[PDB]
RNA sequence: CUAGUAACGGCGAGUGAAGCGGCAACAGCUCAAAUUUGAAAGCUGGCUUCGGCCCGCGUUGUAAUUUGGAGAGGAUGCUUU
């Protein structure tokens, strides 16, 4: 049960050992590329609860994103921008999920989990082979990931009345004049 | 172990194929007991030992022996075989 | 920097040498062997590093200084004293006649007049001593395969054969024939 | 109306140098040489070495393009890559530490030092090399004579003693075939050693056997190269004597006894069961070999001409006719020395050599010991 | 003058930074590793308890299946796997623990010396995640634990445990709570 | 249908839902959080006489068990392939 100890550590990320590790890793990542491949996740507890498995077909990619304003504000999140740049880089993979890994004064650093839909280790596993279907091509561009669902407001309740079934679908329905035959 | 020729057909030799020239047959010089005409002078043996190796027309000159137990084994036998081995795999042959 | 473990291994391995050598000198200089005389071929075996003086002089007496060389020896009452003294550094057993045949033909080297030259000819065997019934290579084998009245003289002409190092491979009854077979 | 380059086309395609050959083959410098003896690839010379390559020297060696194409299309190249990783994997369990895994990989290696059988399968290589069984006897001129030389030779790192014991086994197998079918006709001796000439299916085979004496290998010689021609002529003579042994119909391989061979029987250790001018010379004769006389060549010659009973000393060997010289059954006793039984006639081995050469029973009075030997003649 | 490659320089600068910064006292304790004698004596016992390889496990299965066609006790091996070993620590089922000093997400092993201290299990930080993986027939192994040994060697395990609580954990005692590096 | 209701509004222009109710269609599940630890039991490739052999992934975790209107482990006895 080592991963329960890691979950409590990520909670305390201002603390002495986690501030030290985030400092020495953010320094290392600045000399690296903007988008580069990570052999293993920096937070293996977070990746695994987001869906990462140590199988042939799962890869981890680390990306830095510029932080600040676009006072115009970009409605696209920094996490969604992190997903979209990696999916452009790996046009053959599928973006599964992403998580925060580090940040700086200029950049924000994210690790993204990708799944190879053509690897037949992936194709044979019923827990993941839904992603081999072509309705899951480029989920990060359609807002189908966890960042996208948050920014689209796909939550139950009276607070999310305009957006829970699709915001534009709601507007088209309410702005349609419906005429029947026997009026 | 299986037999080789379950299907054998003749093959014409290409003109590029240059075979190795065969070694000369053992002549009358190589014998242990030559005639006294083939027996050389002791001065000729002493001069032949004085010159350096690989500077002679013949690497061997005869010497009359009486018995088989008096006949020794050749010192440079493996040297001659190895020099042959370098001859047919490191020295090219002009047609 | 010799580690301490090596020091302790030394002393325990020298005390066991002292204990066994006392047991040899306690009982007698004899071995439980039938009265029929045989011949033993002994081969140097890599063993205990530090040699006590009494096993060392017995290697010197058997001209066994450098490693892996080997000599022939018959059985006397005195030989069994040297056999069980130098035993942890040697391998011994009765060889076979064909095992001698390779040892004089393929493994044969020469010793005459204090300098070690290889065997040259049968007449050179005559030139070496060639006198006490020594006419060919089989003279040595006759003194070895059969017990020789001048086998001590035959050993005097003899030199310890520098046997060949094998690659990855108590009295042996005839299992010493397998010893040279990997060591020829 | 177009032009090309002179150096690019033509003689550069047909002939390439040894350096260009090993680069195209993509093998190490030694690994080319074992493969090149295997397929019989020979360097040869073009008519113009300057025209083939402008930057060339007479010391440099060229090679045939199709022969390199034959070298590229060999299964040994795949076997070289699989075996190269196999010695890489024998450094695996040795490095990390696994004695059992190092063993099971090295029984799978099947290394020649403990088998005698060769490391690589030479079946398809000799399939493409020698075309007919007559050329096997033509190549038996070289095949036998080194293995009689190698069987007398001691062991080195390149040639294990089990390889020589298999050489001495295979050299004895060809001898047992010759003494059954009496194919040995002519024999010559010289400073180099003993030459034998035998005709098999109309093909004369000549091989040289030096005397039973350790030979100095002093100088610059390659045992790694020499160990390959052991593997060459092991399989060839093993193939040659397999074909001829079913040709004579006797069951193959011949049965062998270990410890009775270990007693020093040499030639006489093995049993042969026939179902699974030469004969008239010494058809009914009795022979004894003394202490000086060469035991191996005398027994080989006598059994090749149908001598029924040959005896010798108990220290020369065992499993023979009765050692005792007082036994009056012996007609001729071979003695070379510097009882005096009137029944036994006292002779030399030279009388045997000249009476087997002329095939006319040369007189033992002219060949009486204690007298000067008349000069002999070469059969060639 | 001459120019060095990018990943070459970053390897050396991280080594300088991890040893010269103000390291918190949970990573600084990993700089203290046991002696050469104690490591050699540890692997003398542990190599006697090596897990079976895939080749010899299959051989034993073929042995027992053959005898069925034509009686044993519990196997005592060396326990490995971070999630497995932490559970063996938490149930007090382990007797000696060995921890690799070079786990590159170090968060997987930071709590592990202190968790063994809390439950009383003797631990020793060892050089080589590669060395432990060799012991347990993998490329890598972050942690290695012994639980129970056979009766022929209960004495030399208790001697090895006493050599850890005397030769290693006594020297670490007043230097595991102090910050590393400086300058 | 609620309903041009609530709500927000240079309270002008105007903008403008949702719950309930009647229908259409209906279907529920997979992980992470556990020690298989009396046995990485899992998987990709290659060679294949297609039968089963090797390499590699993987213990920084691949199978089986479990997913909080649950569950696990024992015990007990019926019922299912």
């Amino acid at each position: 049960g080592a991963l329960k100890y890691l979950e409590e550590l990520s909670k305390k990320k201002q603390s002495d050992v986690v501030r030290f590790l985030l400092r020495v890793r953010c320094w290392e990542y600045r000399q690296l590329n903007v988008i580069h491949r990570a052999s293993r996740p920096s937070r293996p507890d977070k990746a695994r609860r987001l869906g990462y498995k140590a199988k042939q077909g799962y890869v981890i990619y680390r990306v830095r994103v510029r932080r600040g304003g676009r006072q115009l504000k970009y409605q696209r999140s920094l996490r969604a921008t992190a997903e979209e740049r990696v999916g452009r880089r790996c046009s053959n993979l599928r973006v599964l999920n992403s998580y925060w890994v580090n940040q700086d004064s200029t950049y924000k650093y994210y690790e993204v989990i990708l799944v190879d839909p053509n690897h037949k280790a992936i194709r044979r596993d019923p827990r993941i082979n839904w992603i081999c279907n072509p309705v899951h091509k480029h989920r990060e561009c359609r807002g189908l990931t966890s960042t996208g669902k948050k920014s689209r407001g796909l939550n139950k309740g009276h607070r999310f009345n305009k957006t829970r079934a699709g915001r534009r679908k709601t507007w088209k329905r309410h702005n349609t004049l419906s005429l029947w035959r026997y009026r | 172990f299986y037999d080789l020729w379950q299907n054998e057909e003749p093959q014409p030799p290409n003109p590029m194929h240059i075979p190795a020239p065969k070694l000369p047959p053992p002549g009358y010089d190589l014998s242990y007991n030559p005639p006294p005409e083939y027996l050389p002078t002791k001065e000729e043996r002493e001069e032949w030992e004085k010159m350096d190796p690989e500077d002679r027309e013949k690497d061997y000159l005869p010497t009359k022996y009486d018995s088989l137990r008096k006949v020794p084994a050749w010192g440079n036998f493996v040297k001659e075989r190895f020099e042959r081995c370098m001859d047919l795999y490191l020295a090219p042959r002009v047609r | 920097f010799k580690r301490a473990e090596k020091y302790v291994k030394e002393y325990r391995e020298q005390e066991r040498e002292k204990i066994r050598l006392a047991r040899i000198a306690k009982q007698q200089g004899s071995f439980h062997i039938p009265a029929e005389a045989k011949l033993v071929f002994v081969i140097r075996i890599k063993g205990i590093n530090k040699i006590p003086p009494k096993p060392r002089k017995i290697l010197q007496l058997l001209r066994l200084r450098q490693i892996n060389n080997g000599v022939f020896v018959k059985v006397t009452k005195a030989t069994a004293e040297m056999i069980k003294i130098v035993e942890p550094w040697v391998a011994y057993g009765y060889p076979n006649l064909k095992s001698v045949r390779e040892l004089i033909y393929k493994r044969g080297y020469g010793k005459v007049n204090g300098q070690r030259i290889p065997l040259t000819d049968n007449a050179i065997i005559e030139e070496n001593l060639g006198k006490y019934g020594i006419i060919c290579i089989e003279d040595l084998i006759h003194e070895i395969f059969t017990v020789g009245p001048n086998f001590k003289q035959a050993a005097n002409f003899l030199w310890p054969f520098k046997l060949s190092n094998p690659n990855g491979g108590g009295n042996r009854e005839e299992h010493i024939n397998a010893l040279i077979r990997a060591m020829n | 109306g177009k032009a090309k380059k002179k150096g690019k086309s033509g003689a550069a395609r047909n002939y390439m140098t040894r350096t260009q050959a090993v680069k195209k083959l993509q093998l190490s410098l030694p690994d080319f040489r074992k493969l090149c003896i295997w397929k019989g690839i020979y360097p040869r010379e073009p008519r113009d070495r300057r025209k083939v390559n402008k930057s060339a020297t007479a010391s440099t060696t060229f090679y045939y393009t199709k022969d390199i194409q034959y070298l590229l299309h060999e299964p040994l190249l795949q076997k070289f890559r699989e075996q190269k990783a196999l010695e890489k994997k024998i450094s695996r369990a040795l490095g990390r530490g696994d004695v059992s895994n190092a063993a099971r990989l090295e029984r799978n290696a099947n290394l020649p030092e403990k088998t005698g059988k060769p490391r690589y399968t030479l079946n398809h290589i000799i399939r493409e090399r020698y075309p007919t069984f007559q050329d096997a006897l033509r190549d038996l001129d070289d095949c036998l004579s080194m293995l009689f030389l190698f069987a007398n030779l001691p062991s080195t790192t390149a040639v294990p003693a089990k390889m020589i014991a298999r050489c001495e086994r295979l050299c004895h197998e060809f001898q047992h075939y010759l003494i059954v079918t009496h194919s040995l006709r002519k024999s010559f001796l010289s400073i180099k050693g003993i030459y034998y000439q035998a005709n098999i299916q109309g093909e004369d085979i000549l091989w040289l056997v030096p005397y039973k004496f350790n030979q100095r290998i002093v100088g610059d010689v390659d045992f790694r190269i020499m160990g390959t021609f052991v593997e060459f002529y092991m399989t060839l003579l093993g193939f040659v004597n397999y074909r001829l042994y079913t040709s004579i119909g006797l069951k193959y391989p011949p049965k062998f006894d270990q410890v009775k061979d270990d007693q020093g029987a040499e030639l006489a250790a093995f049993s042969l069961e026939g179902l699974n001018d030469p004969s008239q010379l010494f058809a009914n004769f009795t022979f004894f070999l003394s202490r000086e006389t060469p035991r191996q060549p005398l027994e080989f010659i006598l059994r090749a001409f149908g001598c029924k009973r040959i005896g010798w000393d108990a220290v020369l060997g065992e499993g023979a006719f009765t050692t005792d010289e007082s036994d009056p059954r012996i007609t001729h006793q071979i003695i070379d020395r510097p009882g005096r039984y009137p029944g036994r006639i006292y002779v030399q081995p030279q009388w045997v050599w000249d009476s087997i050469n002329d095939e006319e029973l040369k007189p033992p009075e002219l060949y009486a010991p204690g007298a000067q030997l008349p000069p002999h003649l070469s059969p060639f | 003058m001459v120019k060095w490659p990018e990943y070459i320089r970053l390897q050396r600068q991280k080594k300088i930074l991890r040893m010269r910064l103000k390291v918190p006292p949970a990573i600084a304790q990993f700089q203290y590793t046991l002696d050469k004698n104690l490591a050699a004596q540890a692997f003398k016992l542990l190599n006697k308890y090596r897990p079976e390889t895939k080749q010899e496990k299959k051989e034993r299965l073929l042995r027992e299946a053959t005898a069925i066609k034509e009686v044993s006790k519990k196997p005592y091996t060396v326990k490995y796997g971070l999630n497995h070993v932490v559970g063996l620590i938490e149930n007090k089922k382990a007797s000696l623990v060995l921890i690799a000093n070079d786990v590159d997400p170090i968060e997987l092993v930071v709590f592990l010396p202190a968790l063994c201290r809390k439950m009383g299990i003797p631990y020793a930080i060892i050089k080589g995640k590669a060395r432990l993986g060799t012991l347990v027939h993998k490329k890598t192994a972050a942690v290695v634990a012994i639980t129970e040994v056979r009766s022929e060697d209960k004495n030399e395990l208790a001697k090895l445990i006493s050599a850890v609580k005397e030769g290693y954990l006594e020297k670490v005692e007043d230097t595991r709570k102090r910050w590393g590096g400086g300058i």
